[PDB]
């Protein structure tokens, strides 16, 4: 499931929490969208939900990486983002 | 160590 976002002055416009040690869902060490920022790209184009598992960003694997390591990959984006999401896979999917 | 575990962060 992929979501193209246009990165801008508010970033991508969401907040993530997940990664090695920051696992949002017990048993699922993936990056999870924990908040979505007002007027953010992911709030407008994003069609994204709080609780979404990020597989990758610009198809760079976010699967079991350190939170800061992942966030840096989403941060190093400019005016375009290809967000790769899956719903909670190793846990209760929704 | 800017972004961290046990906390969410805006991208």
């Amino acid at each position: 499931m992929e979501i193209k976002l246009i990165k801008g002055p508010k970033g991508l416009g969401f907040s993530i929490a997940g990664g090695v040690g920051n696992q949002h869902i017990p048993g699922d060490n993936s990056i999870y969208v924990t908040k979505i920022i007002e007027g953010g790209a992911a709030h407008k184009d994003g069609k994204l939900q709080i609780g979404d598992k990020l597989l990758a960003v610009n198809n760079v694997c976010l699967e079991e990486v350190t939170h800061e390591e992942a966030v840096t990959a989403l941060k190093n984006t400019s005016d375009f983002v290809y967000l790769k999401v899956a719903k909670p896979t190793g846990s209760h999917h929704h | 160590q800017r972004t961290r575990q046990r906390n969410e962060t805006q991208v």
